[PDB]
């Protein structure tokens, strides 16, 4: 409960590793990291969600722990449907 | 520096 929105930062082959795990996301599954991101980081709300700018040194721990734990969550299987 | 350019949800 507390463990993904209180957590600390992971580190810069972690933080590497998940700009790496969400470009393995299908469109469709990718669009939520996207939106997740956006969502969580205002900041970067400004991006045009086509050519969206992630700041991988200003993201909130638990936007890092919700991106990774998504994306595991679909690396962790056949992802294929529209790759 | 890392920055992820996830270039996706284009309109076709």
């Amino acid at each position: 409960s507390e463990e993904e929105d209180k957590c600390k930062p992971m580190s810069y082959e972690e933080k590497r590793q998940l700009s790496l795990d969400i470009n393995k996301l299908p469109g469709e599954k990718l669009g939520r990291v996207v939106h997740i991101i956006q969502s969580r980081e205002p900041s970067l709300k400004n991006s045009n969600p086509d050519e969206i700018e992630i700041d991988f040194e200003t993201l909130k721990p638990s936007t890092l722990r919700e991106l990774e734990r998504y994306v595991t969550s679909c690396l962790r299987k056949k992802r294929k449907p529209q790759a | 520096e890392i920055k992820l350019k996830i270039t996706k949800t284009i309109q076709n």
